[PDB]
Order: C-alpha cells, then structure tokens, then sequence
DNA sequence: GCCTGGAGACTAGGGAGTAATCCCCTTGGCGGTTAAAACGCGGGGGACAGCGCGTACGTGCGTTTAAGCGGTGCTAGAGCTGTCTACGACCAATTGAGCGGCCTCGGCACCGGGATTCTGAT
DNA sequence: ATCAGAATCCCGGTGCCGAGGCCGCTCAATTGGTCGTAGACAGCTCTAGCACCGCTTAAACGCACGTACGCGCTGTCCCCCGCGTTTTAACCGCCAAGGGGATTACTCCCTAGTCTCCAGGC
C-alpha cells in the first residue's frame, strides 16, 4: 500500500545500480535489497513532503499526456522553467519534459 | 545546486541509519553499509508509430524526467493548469528539488 | 415497491378551503411535506416517550394531546388542542 | 466622475440579497468542494444533484446565520467591519466552537 | 436571408462489435484517460484533427468536436487505425450522427421580452437563469438559443438541412422584434 | 492562477453571503475565516451523509441520507423528502 | 355503505394513513383510537394556519402562487411558527428583509 | 491607614473559590418559593418533591453560569470587563433564546 | 410577589464569579432576574405538563428532568 | 410492604470502576450520574438505530444498525474505539454459543 | 439441560447483555432486535462507562481522594475534549465548573 | 371496468380504569443563631466620549475566465421482484443474578493550629 | 527590594454517616424447542450520474484611489468594589399530621389480528 513512484529518480537510480552490482557481488540478499529500496521510498517521501522550500513555474506547450492506474503522465513541450534556490528566479528552455505524477492518497 | 545537495545529504544520512536495523537483525555486519553508502555517493557525484508510447524507454542522462504527486487536475479547452506536488526533477545534468509546482500545459 | 406516499391531496383540499385563487409550486408542496412529516413525527415522539414515561403501552388522545401542548408554543397549542378534541368529540358522536 | 458614496451600494447588495431567493455560491465550485471534502472518508463516491443542491442551501442557510450573529456581536463592539475575532465569538456562544 | 451557418460541432457514434479490454488500450494509446471508477470509458483526443473519442466497454465509441462531417468520419477513420495497431480487431458498423451544433449571428439586437410574451406557451424564458431564452419547436425539432447581443445556437439536428430551414425560419421572427 | 476548491468559494460569493446576512462592511480575513468555518461545516455533514450512505450500502450519497444527516443535528432542513 | 373516518371526524387529512403510520412507525405496541383523529385535526390546523399566511404573504407580493419566498415569510414573520420552526430551514425561502439600524445611514 | 486591597483583587479570588467549588449558590428557600409562585401560574396546590427543586435548583445554577461565562466572553470582545445587561442580550441572542 | 426578589444581589454576583465575570453592573442583576424568571417558566410549565399528563398533582423530579432533556439541557444526578 | 425492585447499572458501574482503578471507590450521586450516563446513551443509540432501521425499510435492529449509531452520534476517536471493542465482542460471543 | 451462563459472560462483558436485550425489545424501537445487537451495545457502553470511570478515577487521585464524586466527573468529561463535546449538552449536578480564567481580567505590571 | 390501502364486523386477551390501603414524604410550625444580605461610604479605575491618523476596505473599470446552458452516451448502480433459509418472536420451566434490607467501619468532613503564599504600601 | 497583614494551604485529631459487603429472596434471564417471516441474494430493468463538446456572458479578479473607520491615546467622572456595621432570614433540628403516590386486585372495554368488501384513482 506504499507507492513504488521515486525509483526511476536519479537519487532512486543510482540507489538501484549500486545494490545490483553489491547482488553482483553476493554481499547481501535480494530480499533485504527490496527491503532497502522500499525504506528509500517511504523516507525519500516524507523528506520531500518537509524539507523543501523552493518555488518554481512550469511554462510550455503540451505534446502528450495520459491517465492510466491513477498515474498522470504529461509530455510538456519547450518549457519555460524559473526556479529559485532557496539560499532568484533563473529561467531555463527545456526541450521536451515528462511529468510523472500520482494522486497524494490512493484507494 | 547547493539546497538540492544539502536535502540529498539529509536523505542519504537519514536512510543509512533506518537501514541498519533490519540487515543487523539478519545477520548482516556493519561493514555493508559504510560500502553501500560510500559507492552510492561516489555515483552522485560522478553523475553530477508516433502513437504507439508503448515503444518507451530512459533515452539516458539528457531526458528531463518529472516524479511528482498530483494534489488535483483541472480541465480547461486550450489551458490545461495542473497543480503538482512532492517533486524532484533533473534538467541539463542538473537536480532540483521542489515541495510544489504549478504547471500550464497548451492544447494544440 | 414503486409507488409512494405523499400528502400532497391533502394539502391541496386545504389550500382550496383556506385560499380558493391560490395554487401551490412543487418546490413548496415538498417543503409542506416534509413539513407535515416533520411535525408528525415530532409529535408522534413527544407522545411515545410520554407513554414510555407513565409505563403505558398505548398512544392515546390524551398522549397526543399533552404532546401537542409541550410542542406547540402556547397560541398554537391552545387552538390545535382545540380543534383536536373538536374533532375527537365529532368522531366519537357519529361513532 | 461621479462616485457613489461609500455605504449604499453596500445597502444597495443588502436590500437586493435579502429580497432575493437564489443561490449565492457557484454551484460547480461548490459541487467539486463537496466530492473533494468526501473523498477523504469515502473513495469512488458519487453523488446526487438533489442532494448537492441540499447541501448548498444547508450551507448557505448556516453561514448566512452565522454572518448575522456576526454582525450582531460587531455592532455589540460599536463597529461596523466584521472581523474573524467576531466570528470565533458568534461561533463560541453558539456552542459550535 | 444573406447568412449561412457554420457547422462547428459534429457528435457522431460508431460501435465496434467486440467487447475491449480497456487497460490494454489505456496503457498502449497515448493522449487517453481512464478512471474507471469515475466513468466506465477511456477519453482519447487527437491533436489534427481536434477531436475527442470516448470509447466504452460494450465497444460504442462517441467522437465529438468536429468541425465538419466528413472530417468527422474522418477522424473516426484515424481513431480506429490507431485502435487496430493497440491490437484489438474490430469492424466499424452503424456509423450515425445524431446530433450538429451551429453557430450564426444576426448582427442586429434583438429583443427578448417581445419574443417571450408571444411564445409564452411555445417557449420559456427566465433571465436569473439565463440570460437567453430556450426556443423549442414541434418542427423541426431544433432546440434554439437567443441572445440580446444576436448570437443564435443552433442544436438538434440529424443533418444539415434540419438547421438551415429552421435558422431560415426563425430569421423573419428575429426581424420582427428588432431593435431601432 | 490555479486555486485550490475551497478557494473556489470566491471572495464574492462570500461577499453576497454577508448581505444576505446584514453585513455592510467586509474584512479582508473573513473570506478565509468563512471557508474555514465552511469546510468544517461540510467535513461534518458529509461525514455524517456518508456514513447513512454506507449503512444503506450504496455507493451514491442520496438526498435523503444529507437530509438524515442534518436532521439529528437539528439543523432540520425542508424540501428534499420528509 | 362505508364512511371514511376523516368525514366522520369532519377532517380533511386522513385518520386512517395516520393511524398506519403511528402503528408502523414504532411508537408503542397499542395505538388508541382517538389519537389519528386527534393528530390528524392538529396536523390538518397547523397546515390550515401555515398556508393562511401563506397566501397572505402571496397575495402581499401581488401573487396567485405559494412559493418557497412566501412560506419563509409566513414563517419568521409570524412569531409563533417562528418559535416552532425556529431550528428549521426552508429551502429557496431566502431570508427576512432586516438591515440593522446602526448600519442605515446618517 | 487600615489595609485595603485593590479593586479586582478580591473578585479574582471569588472568582476561583467559586469556581474551584461545587455548592449551590442560590439560597434554597428563596428559590423554592420564587419556583412554587411561578407553579402558582400553571396549576394550582401544586406540591414539589424536594429533589425537584434541587434538580431545578442544579438547572438554574448552570444555566446561569453558562449564560454569565458567554455574556463575559462577549463583553471581553467590546474591550470592555464590566458586563451590562446588553451583553446577556447579545449572549441570548446569539444561542437563539430571543 | 417579592420572591424573585430573594434572588439576591451577592447570589447574582456568586454565580457570576463562577462565570468567571471580574465586574458586574448594577443593572444585571435586574437583567439575570428577568432571564431566570423566563427559564424557570418554560421548564416549570413544561413539568407542571409532564405532571398533569400523569394525573398527579406533585412535581417530580422525573418531571423536571424530562423536561429539561427536551429543551436539550440533560441533567445528570437525579434519576434517568 | 417491600418496595418493588428498581433496576439500575450501579452494580455493573462498580465492576468496571474495580475493573479500571482497583482501590478507587464512588459515591452515590456519582453513581446516579454515570446511571444517567448510560441510559442517556442507551437511548441515543437505541433511538439512532431505530430511525436508522426505518430509513431503510427494514425491522430488525442488528450489530450493523448498533455499529452506524455509534460512528454517527460518538466522535471519531470514541467511535473507532467503541466499534472495535463492539466488533471484539460480538465476535467473541458468536464464536462461542 | 446444561449449566446457565449469562450472555454476559459469553461476550466478556460486564455490562448485562440480556437486560439491554428486554430494554431494546420493550423500548418501542424496532418489531426485532437482532441477537449480536444487545452484545455491541453493551460493550459500547462498558467502553464510554471505562473512559469515564478511568478519567474521573485519575481527577480522584489528582484531589488525593480516593472516591468519584461529582465534581470529579465533571472535571473528566469538561477536560477531555471528546467526551466535552459528546455530553456538551449535558449539566452535570454539583460537578462544578473548570477552573477558566480570562488572561485580560489577570493583573498587570 | 380494474385495482391498493381503507372501512366494517367479530373475537379474544390484556391493558387500563377504578377502588381500597398503607406508609412515605411533603408541608407546616417553633426556635436558636449565625452567616449572609443589606446598607452606607469613599475612592479609584474603568466606561465612555472626543480626537486624530493612517490604513485597509469600498467602488469603479477593464480584462479574463469559468459557471451555466444545452445536448448526448452509456453504463453503473438504484430499485424492484422472486425464493428460500437462517434467525428472531414466543413459550414454558428453571434458577442464579440482582435488588432490598441491614450492618459496620473508614473516607471524608469539621475544627483548630502552624506554615506558606500573595498583595499592597513602602 | 522589603515587610507585614490577610488569606489560603496543609497537617493532625476526632467523629460520623454513607459506601461496601453479606444474606435472603424472587423474578427476569437462560435454555431448549417450534415456527413464521424478514432479509440475503441473485437476477432483471432502466434512470440518472459522470464524462465529452462548444458558446456565451456575466461574474470573478487585479488594481488604482480615496475615504470612512478602527484603533490607539487622553481626559473625565461616575459608579462598582472593598470593607465595616447592622439587620435578617436561611438553615438545622425537632415534631406532627395528613395528603397522595405507589401497590394490589378485580373487571371490562378497547385495540390487534384476520377476513371480506369497497371506493376513489386510472
């Protein structure tokens, strides 16, 4: 009952090529690496849903978007993104973004 | 930049030190996790037809990739506002971090 | 089952007898039921709870009665009793 | 130009609200405040328009109540702008809070 | 007159026969949106032509939002080729267009009242409501929209033709109580 | 500017509210005061409407299950059934 | 022949309806037999009472048409309904035309 | 001079002694016959149990308690401390008594 | 007569003090009269009611719990 | 004469008091107020799960209709709390006769 | 015929399963009463009759008394902010009131 | 002419009406006496009126946008109906649990005296 | 800060009455069996609730600007609070009498239950 949406993130990634090459290795069990990958997910959540200040705007055109599984994919198009570090507004023109997105609470 | 970086030393101490419980009550040594964690870090930093969407894979390092929660969708003909949550996204090699986002799509 | 149960025959032969050239909405026919319903069934509560208190097992014109008086504020309880033992004395004469 | 003076027009909404019998709220806002506010108790629920429709009228027969408690206990403070503080003071006495 | 409509909107239906398993079609198709809890049908939208596909479980799918009817055969064409290659076989039986939405203005102002009291029994006009006023007809059976500033909605019809005689005769009742 | 559904009860809407009510002069707080003291209002009524709802073990919240719900807090409320 | 109890009682309600909804409606295991006479003359009375004001709030307002508007007006103008029906909401019944005097101007 | 003590002072200490305490705080005879004149209005020779003047007496006390604890809250919010009898007015019109 | 009169001054001021009210107008204790006059006859006609229904010409205590349960003032202490 | 019995729950109040503080006593105006307590409440619930059952048409009150009373007039955490301790026991009386 | 035992007993109640079962059947609330009904009942009211009596049994000994009496009862149901809002309606006789004092009427330096 | 509650007749059982009794409890009186109410006074501090200032709120105007309309789709789900079976009413015999009465002793209350705290003037 | 007086808190002693336990009894709860019917469940129907479109247009929103008003400050005077003295009536106890509430027993009328006709609505 615990969503399984943060392993494809960067952070996730690496997470996830550094326990198969320790499985490679035979150090640990392939249980116990799930194990570690779902404690990943449900700290990497609450730390999200806390620790971060920042602000930042989305401005582009729409290519493709779905909804299947209470999943939102969007496909965005020549964004115009403005994020603030939280220690100004910086503008970046990015080609092609996906948005990824699930529902806080799911039934 | 340096707000992403600081969050993503929270999580990596924070999930280090949950980890350890459940590989000790296993049987698994100390030593696991200082190796796990060291490599793990080394990554980052290193790191750091046309309908058919079935045929869809991770091009590589240049993709842009949102992971986000959605606190509610709205529906309008040529707008298309969608208010978004929880999210980390990676753009020209770069990683930023933001608790929610608004974003404007357009209806071609 | 489909059919259902609604005062609203009722309500009108009153209409008529009060105000000739007046008619009556849906909207406020409902609102006269559900108000008649409501009424009905505060009173017929006040009244089984009175005979729940006096460890009697009938609701009679008395229960019904004294109910009307706690309910009802004093005009409209004094013309409602009125009109109820009118009505009990008219029903018990021609049985 | 000319520019009414401050009040009437606000007297003027008053008379014409309270001579009025409609709906004061969007009805589709409203409708998507109560599938939002029901979906934290129970999922995949669907709803009748009667009974949005009742719940509008409950709610805008209860705030028009408490907005006149309100403006009872502003007045009471020799005022005239209510205040949320009048609000908590309508709400306490009335025992909703 | 010296005005023709412009058909805007055709709502067209074409069912399909076989029964489909709509996850299969969610997850392969793109531009789709499948709540099943919400509604028992997956929305699917093509950027050219703009046009918005609802396809449903027994297999009747409705198309809508086409500018013409040709184009909305059309875009029917394109939404069962992409529907083939997700992998269900399926044959197009029974395509019919129920209803076409169209867009006039008079450019003249008009007044409503006039045109309520004389259809009182005929029509029904309430301005908190709305601010138009509906306008039924036995014949034809096309439900009209008046505005004050001009603007008239035509809606209801099979084809065509059903709009262009009543736009043609509703004209000289929208000249009669013009203003000025 | 996306807004959340309880700011879909707009500033005007709850303006209109206070006429009705009497209130000549506004605050600048009220409105969020009034959508507060609304959402707590409506978490309690469809809490309760929902619970005759699944009692009946149906899956739509009829008129008449808001109508109980109201009801036995006395906030009785006339034109939807008896 | 048979006679309806509501023209023995000289009533238009009926006692009879009355006296299935007190037996079905759990109220005790014994209904007498005055008391749907009895509450069907105090529903039929209120009801008169109620549309009587009404149709004079109806025929205030120039109608020949009880709506909603004119069931609110007949029930918080009159102080005793009002005390009645005073924790009871009327829908499309608006509210009573009251500005408060400290708020009319100068 | 003799020792006095300031204004407010021994109200606050009357306030918690009487709220730290459960007595009743109306005399018993006084209001048993201010019950049994206004009994005199509905029916005549009436007779009271005693534990229904007490559970009269119970009601009465907390109703006006109550009452004394909203006026109170309502005066506070005028920026004022002593209540006048426009704020039990407030009080019972807010709560639907008027 | 002079029994309403017998809810007296320091008595008002006692039960204010419970209120928790730190100043008290000469005017409210005419007021609290008033509004204690008006409570004790609605629960008193309403017991005098409850009494009658039962043919008995004492008021019980049953009486004046039943009737403050349904002007929604429950009372705990007194039986039922 | 012998006076007539009159039923109360002091008795099964006492257990419970024993059950929860075992050298804590009551006294009797305590115990006629948790007497009052209980039948308060019993005829809350019994009341609510009367009107529930004609709501739906049906003549049998039941767990389920005892169940609904209890999340409707018991707030939340008295509810969830109440309905488990219910659940519990009506559970472990149907396992056994 | 085997052993009576209480319905009571069966349930692991304390609270008599069989007198609220005669209360609800005489109680005029429904033509049946179902058998798990008087069960749930029961155990609801030794649930809230629990709550109190722990509550007030805790306000006892914070008196260092080591009997209930009113004004502990009151002081367990007007502290706990569930219970206050369940028996809101509710006069509790020689309970008392909590001890609640403005901060505007307190003294000041 | 075809019906779904309603009225008519009749029976049987029990609930309610009525009459006598008893004893509880309410009502009425006397007296002491003491604490509480009433009354006078003076002072201070709070209610209240006036002023003043800046500020946030009303008003208007142009712009945007979503609410409302109308229509259509379909299928989930409300509603209704038939059938059977588990489950609750009922009844009778039994008997232990719960209540009335009685006793007794400890928790609490009352009194009094020292210790602590708090308030106000210095 | 300080100090003295007044009020409250705490500690101990004595008493007293009410709560807690025991016993006896009786009646309501339990057990076992029967039976009738409500409710569960499956199956069929068909309504309306949740999507989509687009048009229109009035409503929302953002902002500019000015001004009524809220809130802070100041002065005044009046009336509520603290306290001391006097008066009074509430409270406790004690007694007495009789009304009336509760109980029991007998009766009889009144309402449920059932069956058969029926009458307005269609």
């Amino acid at each position: 009952g615990y969503y399984e949406l943060y392993r494809r993130s960067t952070i996730g990634n690496s997470l996830v090529d550094a326990l198969d090459t320790l499985i490679s290795d035979g150090r640990i069990e392939a249980s116990l690496a799930m194990r570690v990958l779902e404690t990943f997910d449900k700290v990497v959540a609450e730390t999200l849903k806390d620790n971060t200040q920042s602000k930042l705007t989305v401005k582009g055109n729409l290519d493709t978007y779905g909804f299947c599984d209470d999943v939102w994919t969007f496909i965005v198009k020549n964004c115009q993104v403005t994020v603030e570090d939280s220690h100004s507004q910086s503008v970046i023109s990015v080609d092609k973004l996906r948005i990824v997105a699930c529902n806080s609470k799911k039934s | 930049n340096a707000e992403a970086s600081r969050v993503y030393e929270i999580i990596v101490e924070s999930v280090v030190n949950e980890v350890r419980e459940d590989f000790e009550n296993a049987g698994i040594d100390e030593q696991t996790l200082q190796d796990l964690k060291n490599i793990w870090q080394k990554k980052l930093t290193e790191t750091k037809d046309d309908y058919l969407i079935s045929e869809g894979e991770e091009d590589g390092p240049d993709e842009n990739l949102m992971l986000c929660l959605y606190d509610k969708v709205t529906r309008t003909k040529a707008r298309w506002k969608c208010s978004l949550k929880d999210g980390v996204v990676t753009i020209n090699r770069n990683d930023y971090t933001f608790q929610k986002a608004q974003v404007e799509a357009e209806w071609v | 089952k489909t059919r259902k149960e609604s005062y609203a025959i009722y309500v009108y032969k009153v209409l008529k007898q009060v105000h000739p050239d007046t008619g009556i909405s849906s909207k406020a026919m409902s609102i006269m039921n559900s108000f008649v319903n409501d009424v009905f069934e505060r009173i017929a509560g006040e009244a089984s709870r009175l005979a729940h208190y006096n460890k009697r097992s009938t609701i009679t014109s008395r229960e019904i009665q004294t109910a009307v008086r706690l309910l009802l504020p004093g005009e409209l309880a004094k013309h409602a009793v009125s009109e109820g033992t009118k009505a009990v004395t008219k029903y018990t004469s021609a049985k | 130009p000319h520019r009414y003076r401050p009040g009437t027009v606000a007297l003027r909404e008053i008379r014409r609200y309270q001579k009025s019998t409609e709906l004061l709220i969007r009805k589709l806002p409203f409708q998507r405040l109560v599938r939002e506010i029901a979906q934290d108790f129970k999922t995949d629920l669907r709803f009748q328009s009667s009974a949005v429709m009742a719940l509008q009228e409950a709610s805008e027969a209860y705030l028009v109540a408490l907005f006149e408690d309100t403006n009872l206990c502003a007045i009471h403070a020799k005022r005239v702008t209510i205040m949320p503080k009048d609000i908590q003071l309508a709400r306490r006495i009335r025992g909703e809070r | 007159s010296g005005i023709v409509p412009t058909l805007q909107n055709i709502v067209a239906t074409v069912t399909l026969g076989c029964r489909l398993d709509l996850k299969t079609v969610a997850l392969h198709a793109r531009n789709a949106e499948y709540n099943p809890k919400r509604f028992a049908a997956v929305i699917m939208r093509i950027r050219e032509p703009k046009t918005t596909a609802l396809i449903f479980a027994s297999g009747k799918m409705v198309v809508t939002g086409a500018k013409s009817e040709d184009d909305s055969k059309l875009a029917s064409r394109k939404y069962a080729r992409i529907i083939q290659k997700i992998g269900f076989a399926a044959k197009f039986t029974d395509f019919k267009i129920q209803n076409i939405v169209g867009s006039c203005d008079v450019k003249f102002p008009i007044r409503l009242e006039g045109l309520a009291f004389s259809h009182g029994t005929f029509s029904s006009y309430e301005p908190e409501l709305f601010p138009g006023l509906i306008y039924r007809m036995v014949k034809p059976k096309i439900v009209l929209l008046i505005f004050v500033s001009g603007k008239i909605v035509l809606t209801g019809a099979k084809q065509r033709e059903e709009i262009y005689q009543a736009f043609e005769a509703i004209y000289p009742v929208l000249s009669e109580f013009r203003k000025m | 500017v996306l807004r959340d559904n309880i700011q879909g009860i707009t500033k005007p809407a709850i303006r209109r509210l206070a006429r009705r009510g009497g209130v000549k002069r506004i605050s600048g707080l009220i409105y969020e005061e009034t959508r507060g003291v609304l959402k707590v209002f409506l978490e309690n009524v469809i809490r309760d409407a929902v619970t005759y709802t699944e009692h009946a073990k149906r899956k739509t919240v009829t008129a008449m299950d808001v109508v109980y719900a109201l009801k036995r807090q006395g906030r009785t409320l006339y034109g939807f059934g008896g | 022949k048979a006679k309806t109890r509501s023209s023995r009682a000289g009533l238009q309600f009926p006692v009879g309806r009355v006296h299935r909804l007190l037996r079905k409606g759990n109220y005790a295991e014994r209904v007498g037999a005055g008391a749907p006479v009895y509450l069907a003359a105090v529903l039929e009375y209120l009801t008169a009472e109620i549309l009587e004001l009404a149709g004079n709030a109806a025929r205030d307002n120039k109608k020949t048409r009880i709506i909603p508007r004119h069931l609110q007006l007949a029930v918080r103008n009159d102080e005793e309904l009002n005390k009645l029906l005073g924790r009871v909401t009327i829908a499309q019944g608006g509210v009573l035309p009251n500005i408060q005097s400290v708020l009319l101007p100068k």
